[PDB]
């Protein structure tokens, strides 16, 4: 089998304008091969596409990683008499990631065709893709984008010929991050706070307005298209086995040239950073700490990050996660206790306030992380804040609690002589 | 919300006058037994400790609340009236 | 930063507002993007129109999309004191947006909350005498990877550094438009000093095609 990953190579690569070099209205979509054969790809019926995305092996790309086909093919059942529909999350709000809006806005026809045919796969009558409202030009692009289709014929009516009937609604988001939770974005559409639901019922069979609805990811569906052109086996020869396919990476933080990329899965963290972000500032050595999925997952600490590879099951056992897939790299000047607190600051910023030990916890865990900044505490506290983000992980009513806990135990778990060192200097400075 | 002050039987007695003391204003009673409570496993068996007792009596029929149908996907329903406006 | 509302001068049930002829039009397309009998979906959309109209929410405005919507106005209030991009406060002719979160911080945003104060005379939370400028923090902005960055009304500008914010700011008083994206180099989120990937040609249509389709 292949044991290596990374170097992948421009003629297996998904997001072919991702960095807006060549035309991103239908035209250009057209030339690069979106859109084409979408007919034949709809009249080969839905099982066929949710086995072709079944054996692919993609996993959802909006941060818990759950497999895309078995995921897709809950929809797969008789119509009850209510409408069916796909949310398209393209909230993008997780510290750290940006791929979606590079998508969004420089290849919107491969989204509005992934609409149509994970749409097809689910028996959807229309797609509705929540963006985040910070996103005004993206959004533009995208319905301007979505014109084009329409006008092409390739969505209404007839959909590309096919007799299928599918609407593209692009609605925007209003400043949320926890708009991006799966049913507090549906929440969301239906004009109310965005605030998430208790799970059952899943939203496969009570979703936006009450109907069976699937929400994915931007990225979940933009390669949607293309997997079942080029097969799932294609798709599935990347990346270790159940980590298959590209990925799309965001390297930020101290980095010499933060870039956004598309890379194999599995690729070596190391490697992914020194091949297209320029490496570390300051060199490899000046590494301290690197967040891998996005805010939400722990950190881990250089020793680690020399030899982690970037998929799902790899970093579950580096106790982090691939999350979103943004690399947040912190190097040797970085005040890492500062740096954590101000994610749990973003959380206490962000929670909905619906359930109490998110609403109450995560205020009171920011509380304590700024006094740790400073050292003004004691060491027996560092215990307690342990307990406190378990008493909030596992009991909330959606994930955003246990994002807020994990920064706060990867913290603990690889810095904790750097939070005694802190508090032993403010006590001696004070006696 | 606890219900665990509803699980036994009890047996009292008709309220009669209280009135204020001149010295005072405490309430004063002459009734002896104004504060006499006895708890009973069930039903039969404090209508029986009543009637050897000589006493009279109204039996009032144990009150259980109603069996309820609860779902939380009611709360976003499609076309009926039970969908939510707020969470 | 409160979340309850006192009647005033400039901001009460009387407070004149409504829609223009041409924004209810649109108005009437966004409803029509809703299943009928769902026409609370249109809250957001139709609550940020009368902000794009007015600048910004007095009482009346959340009275009025309630009344078109057929909505309970506390419903309306629920929304409008959810989302941060909803102003119950009128605000500047720019509202500067500076992101703050950790990958913003990394890169030194910082100094461009320092540039835009310094220049400006005014501290997060103010607005400028003149009523041209609102300065506030946010929480990331979905451009960490051109950090940092900042959000001035619907455009983003990014891989900033004290000297191009403070260029923008002049941009702004002389009455300009300053084109948005990235002020260094690169046009976007590619890497810095030449691509690593994406170089070759794209392939065409029908590249790599499954058999039988
Ligand atoms: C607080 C919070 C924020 C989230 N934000 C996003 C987001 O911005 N974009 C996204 O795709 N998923 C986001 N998610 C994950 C979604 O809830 C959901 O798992 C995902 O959209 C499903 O799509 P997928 O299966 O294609 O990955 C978020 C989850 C939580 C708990
Ligand atoms: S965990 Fe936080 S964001 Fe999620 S439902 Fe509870 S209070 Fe809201
Ligand atoms: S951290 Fe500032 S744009 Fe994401």
């Amino acid at each position: 089998k292949k044991t290596s990953f990374g170097s992948l190579k421009d003629e297996d690569r998904i997001f072919t304008n991702l960095y807006g070099r060549h035309d991103w209205r239908l035209k250009g979509a057209q030339s690069r091969g979106d859109w084409y054969k979408t007919k034949e790809i709809l009249l080969k019926g839905p099982d066929w596409i949710l086995g072709e995305v079944k054996t692919s092996g993609l996993r959802g790309r909006g941060g818990a990683g759950f497999p895309t086909g078995l995921k897709w093919s809950f929809m797969n059942k008789p119509s009850d008499g209510r409408p069916k529909y796909l949310v398209v999350n393209a909230d993008e709000g997780e510290p750290g990631t940006c791929k979606d809006r590079e998508i969004i806005r420089h290849d919107p026809h491969k989204l509005v065709e992934g609409c149509l045919v994970g749409g097809r796969a689910m028996g959807a009558r229309a797609a509705y893709i929540y963006i985040r409202g910070e996103f005004y030009n993206e959004a533009s692009n995208l319905q301007v984008a979505i014109r084009e289709a329409y006008e092409a014929g390739l969505i209404g009516k007839n959909a590309c010929g096919s007799g299928y009937d599918f609407d593209v609604f692009v609605v925007r988001g209003a400043g949320a991050y926890i708009c991006g939770e799966e049913t507090a974005l549906i929440e969301s559409i239906e004009g109310k706070q965005g605030k998430p639901r208790l799970k059952p019922p899943f939203p496969a069979d009570v979703g936006v307005f009450g109907c069976p609805t699937t929400v994915a990811n931007v990225e979940t569906v933009a390669v949607s298209p293309t997997i079942c052109r080029r097969g799932g086996a294609w798709f599935a020869s990347f990346g270790r086995e159940r980590n298959s396919g590209t990925k799309l990476f965001n390297i930020s933080g101290h980095v010499n040239n933060p870039c956004t990329v598309e890379e194999e899965m599995s690729v070596p963290l190391k490697e992914l950073i020194e091949k297209h972000a320029g490496g570390v500032t300051g060199g490899w050595d000046n590494l301290l700490a690197v967040i891998p999925g996005g805010s939400s997952t722990p950190l881990i600490p250089k020793s680690v990050c020399e030899t982690v590879l970037m998929d799902f099951d790899a970093l579950i056992q580096a106790q982090t996660g691939l999350g979103t897939a943004a690399v947040i790299v912190m190097d040797r000047s970085t005040d890492i206790v500062k740096a954590i607190a101000r994610l749990i600051e973003f959380y206490k910023h962000e929670s909905c306030g619906q359930c109490t030990p998110c609403r109450e916890g995560v205020d009171w865990m920011n509380k304590v992380m700024a006094r740790f900044v400073r050292g003004d505490a004691r060491p027996a506290e560092i215990d307690s804040l342990w307990e406190i983000s378990k008493q909030i992980e596992g009991h909330t009513i959606c994930a955003l609690g246990d994002g807020a806990a994990w920064p706060v135990q990867g913290l603990i778990r690889h810095f904790r002589p750097e939070l005694e060192e802190r508090m032993q200097q403010f006590a001696q400075q004070h006696q | 919300s606890g219900v665990n002050n509803t699980k036994k039987w009890k047996m009292e007695f008709d309220t009669r006058e209280r009135w204020e003391n001149p010295l005072m204003g405490w309430a004063s009673t002459a009734d002896p037994l104004s504060n006499l409570v006895l708890t009973f496993s069930t039903k039969e068996d404090a209508v029986a400790f009543a009637e050897k007792n000589g006493w009279s009596y109204d039996v009032e029929e144990r009150k259980v609340p109603k069996p309820k149908s609860k779902s939380y996907g009611a709360n976003f329903s499609w076309n009926k009236r039970t969908r939510v406006s707020t969470k | 930063a409160l979340f309850v509302h006192r009647d005033t001068p400039e901001n009460n049930p009387e407070t004149p507002f409504d829609f223009t002829p041409e924004n209810y039009k649109r108005i009437e397309a966004i409803v029509k993007n809703y299943p009928e009998g769902h026409k609370a979906a249109a809250v957001l959309p139709v609550l940020d129109l009368a902000q794009r109209q007015n600048g910004w929410l007095p009482i009346s405005a959340m009275n009025k999309v309630a009344e078109i919507l057929q909505v309970p106005p506390m419903r309306v209030y629920e929304v409008a004191t959810f989302y941060t991009m909803y102003n119950r406060k009128p605000v500047g002719k720019y509202h500067i947006q500076v992101c703050t979160t950790t990958p913003c911080m990394l890169r030194n945003s910082d100094s461009i909350l320092e540039a835009i104060q310094k220049k400006l005379g005014i501290k997060v939370g103010e607005t400028t005498p003149d009523k041209l400028f609102t300065l506030i923090e946010v929480e990331c902005l979905g451009a960490c990877v051109n950090a940092p960055m900042v959000q001035i009304n619907d455009n983003y500008y990014e891989d900033l550094t004290p000297k191009d914010i403070e260029e923008i700011i002049d941009e702004l008083k002389a009455g300009k438009i300053p084109k948005p994206g990235p002020r260094s180099g690169r046009f976007s989120c590619e890497p810095a000093g030449g691509l690593t990937s994406l170089t070759e040609p794209p392939k065409g249509p029908g590249f790599g095609v499954q058999a039988g389709l």
